[PDB]
């Protein structure tokens, strides 16, 4: 609906960092 | 703005186990995922290793990758090593501002016995000179690992402008040759007592050295 | 299988744009779970991830910071394919790009593409100077000397050598080009010979160029 | 105190004419007679010139001496050059306070191709460094004409202390070989990052490096 | 003919006197014509003139003046020879000395001697210790890899080496002996082999040295 | 009867220099 990608840690759904989406 | 490291090549015998190392310069290598490339010489690269450690489908179960956030570094090894083995390896990484690859190893399966590479300096032709052009041509040939260095000097001093350098490649006889080139102007030729073509090969260094005055 | 077939100018002249297009078959262009991905390789700069681009409810791109300010990638849904734009290209850009699918969390590559050349010169047509690499005492080991022909300053690739008419091909080894920052490619051809043969053997390097429709002979003798 | 200096070496073809001079350092070559001596290996000398250019009892017509009250220098001609000429030739003169040799020429009357020398350098075995003692081998092979000039290094730097020589001799395939040696403690090996065997034939040079951290 | 025979100890103890004898036939040591000279060769210091003696009414001796001060050469007619003593001496002292005939005038040697070594140090008798010049890439060219043995410090000469007791005789190159600044000597064997028997052939260097009654047996193997 | 040899030029009886003896 309101698309999102993010770069950051811990989060979905993995131990370590990268890029996050939708 | 960190990088990865990674040996120049490393050498096993058929059947052993090898490992190849990546470190990396800044940032914590266990918070990025690390990928591994292979790269076949004439070919694209292909995955070997994923997010750390994930074999990707058709990856034969030799090749494994693991981290060690205290060496700060990431490393593929690979068990019973066949000739197929045989290619150019990377790592890969990220941070948040940009994607890295390390710089590539690569990887020789011993097949025969290992030998320095044979150097030969030729000076400008005459020729080429009335040409009014002057090429060192650095012959470098023979050698197993088929990895090596090369460096130019003029009279005691390193040289970079002006030298291209061949990927090393297979001869008839599966050993490698190389090549790599000094171009200067007639007066920068005329201008030193000598010029010189350095080959690193194994850890150790030959060094071929000629004059403009050659003579005699 | 996933399939990825590249296409574009080989050839590009500084300040103009390199253009290629990667079509995929096999998944998706818009696939909730790729990324598609350039990447670079050069001898010298080694291999560059330039950026990426991908869709979840929206196109998202990512890019390599050194080349941001002159790349496009942009998708093609209508034809299933992604492209790679550089605007004010430098011998410098000159290298194989690769097209790749991806993983769009670990920055990885999935599945790669067969890859392009593109050279980066102002250089047309030229055909080759061929001097000698005269065998002397340096260039002989045992009872070997090596001996050969230099190929410099032609455009575009390639050049056959032989030596003897094809007579001659123990020993024979012709290495790959070089290209130098003029825009022009260089290469060498060399043959071991016993060392015996230099008085009275006659050897000649045969340079073929037929982009200029060259063709040099040029005898090799000691100095 | 004046010195004779001639070619350290000289080769020509049989049948040939070859000349092989003496430049003298002071003191006027006019002033003062000139002797040529000749001398094979494992021989004593013989002379073959006295007096600038008297020929003593037996030795061939071949052979004549000249000066040249100019450039201050003897000179030795020899024509229709035989291979029992090969020898190192000596000028010898003197002035009022002492009597001086020229350094020696080694005269090659060619009967094969020119061949640089192969140099295999071999870093001191772990073996003699358990004695306390750490040896660099300069193997110097396979060259022709024979005559080199051997230098060594440590790190970048010259070396002169420790270093011992043999004078090139024959093979059994009639090239020449020769031997150099760098004795160190196993500290000085250690202290160093690499060293190097220099070697100079026909006016180009090779030099061969290893590291203590060998590896690799 | 003027025939020179040299004789004298070939090995003298540092601080002790070199003594050689020059003995004359088929010419007169008082000749009215000749002077009768000492001249000494080392590699490193080439030729060397000592001096010389010769009898007009009078004996007169010209000398160099590096030696002038620990030199004696005199004649005797008695015997129709003439000596050499140098005092003092030093390794740098070690060369072959020369007597020979020579002309008074323009310093010249007429007729030379066959020369005697005298080598200068304290040593006495000691087997020498053998060390592995193992193969490795960096002494492997082509399909040939060089190895070795190298014999240090042993005192006097000689010492011979052979190749798997003989079987191995070519491709092997024992250089002479350097005479070191401990007073001892130090040699090496090369032998070259396919690079390929490495890792099965075995090649082991047999080290005689008869004056301290040793024999050294080597396998040498690749690092 | 009164024995000399002595390092001289042009002497006896030669264009160069050298040593000169009885």
């Amino acid at each position: 609906h309101f698309p999102i990608c993010i770069f950051c840690c811990g989060c979905c759904h993995r131990s370590k960092c990268g890029m996050c989406c939708k | 703005n960190f990088m990865l490291t990674q040996p120049h090549s490393v050498s096993e015998s058929p059947g052993k186990t090898v490992t190849i190392s990546c470190t990396r310069s800044s940032g914590s290598i266990a918070s990025y995922y690390v990928q591994w490339y292979q790269q076949r010489p004439g070919s694209s690269p292909t995955t070997v290793i994923y997010e750390d450690s994930q074999r990707p489908s058709g990856v034969p179960d030799r090749f494994s990758g693991s981290i060690d956030s205290s060496s700060n570094s990431a490393s593929l090894t690979i068990s019973g090593l066949k000739t197929e083995d045989e290619a150019d390896y990377y790592c890969q990484s990220y941070d948040s501002s940009n994607v890295v690859f390390g710089g590539g190893t690569k990887l020789t399966v011993l097949g025969q016995p290992k030998a320095a590479p044979s150097v030969t300096l030729f000076p400008p032709s005459s020729e080429e000179l009335q040409a009014n052009k002057a090429t060192l041509v650095c012959l470098i040939s023979d050698f197993y690992p088929g990895a090596v260095t090369v460096a130019w000097k003029a009279d005691s001093s390193p040289v970079k402008a002006g030298v291209e350098t061949t990927t090393p490649s297979k001869q008839s006889n599966n050993k490698y040759a190389a090549s790599s080139y000094l171009s200067l102007t007639p007066e920068q030729w005329k201008s030193h007592r000598s010029y010189s073509c350095q080959v690193t090969h194994e850890g150790s260094t030959v060094e071929k050295t000629v004059a403009p005055t050659e003579c005699s | 299988q996933v399939q990825l077939q590249q296409s574009g100018p080989g050839l590009v002249k500084p300040s103009q744009t390199l253009s290629l297009t990667c079509a995929i078959s096999g998944d998706s262009v818009s696939s909730n779970s790729a990324a598609w991905n350039w990447i670079r390789q050069s001898p010298s700069r080694g291999l560059e991830w330039l950026g990426r681009t991908y869709y979840r409810s929206k196109w998202f791109n990512d890019y390599a910071v050194s080349v941001q300010s002159r790349i496009t990638i942009n998708p093609d849904t209508s034809k299933n394919q992604f492209s790679l734009q550089l605007n004010s290209v430098t011998p410098e850009d000159t290298a194989v790009y690769y097209c790749a699918r991806g993983i769009v969390f670990s920055y990885a590559m999935d599945v790669w593409g067969q890859g392009t050349t593109v050279t980066v010169s102002s250089a047309s047509t030229k055909g080759p100077s061929v001097f000698p690499l005269a065998p002397s005492s340096k260039s002989t080991s045992g009872g070997t000397a090596a001996l050969g022909c230099l190929v410099k300053d032609y455009f575009p690739e390639p050049v056959t050598v032989s030596w003897n008419s094809g007579a001659l091909t123990s020993g024979v080894h012709t290495f790959p080009a070089v290209l130098q920052s003029s825009g022009l490619y260089s290469l060498s051809s060399v043959v071991t010979v016993p060392s015996s043969s230099l008085g009275t053997q006659t050897y000649i390097c045969n340079v073929n160029h037929k982009p200029s429709n060259t063709k040099v002979d040029k005898k090799v003798e000691p100095k």
